[PDB]
């Protein structure tokens, strides 16, 4: 049962606006297809695969009860990236300058969520 | 249109 | 097997020291591993492959006796790419960027080959 609240607005069109227009930003904009590229472990490894394309037909479509919710699947993201991948990899370094940009927009994100 | 890209990214 | 000359002290200098920081330049760092990549076809349609990595090793270590061969070397590198891919896939519009700057960097190249 989801809802539209300030807090998922602001996901919306400022997190998931911001995110989608940084240049590391493309690897994230569909599921990974472990198939095509060659990844044969992926699935083994990553059992709760999310991208920045579900996140955001999510927050179109009113999926959300919460930003909280939201945010976890942001979360799951840059982690399944973290956990999949090897320390010194480049996607690496990637998603974490994303989540710096994600964590500073979340920081300015009103306080309080309110249901409009 | 990203394909080959996130193949050599990966590998 | 090699020289130095001016020519090639360019091509190692300005032309590849300016496409090695390029943000696009990063695909074309190392030979294509078709295995890896899962390219089954990538060997079929390239008989002569090329990477700016291979190139960047060759200047160093004084491999090429001109720069002609150096230029033909990104020549074959370029044209891969785009015989093997779509005109329309990322990696030829990538390409096309790193292309056109070193066609600006070797029209300021010395015209008289010398040897150092």
């Amino acid at each position: 049962p989801g809802r539209k609240t300030n807090q998922l607005q602001y996901m919306q069109n400022v997190v998931v606006k911001t995110l989608w227009k940084h240049q590391f930003a493309w690897p994230f904009y569909q599921p990974v297809d472990a198939i095509k590229l060659n990844l044969p472990d992926y699935h083994k490894i990553i059992k709760n695969p999310m991208d920045m394309g579900t996140i955001k037909k999510r927050l179109e479509n009113n999926y959300y009860w919460s930003a909280s919710e939201c945010m976890q699947d942001f979360n799951t993201m840059f982690t399944n990236c973290y956990i999949y991948n090897k320390p010194t990899d480049d996607i690496v370094l990637m998603a974490q300058a994303l989540e710096k940009i994600f964590l500073q927009k979340v920081a300015q994100m009103p306080q309080e969520e309110v249901e409009l | 249109r990203s394909l080959k890209l996130l193949k050599h990214l990966k590998h």
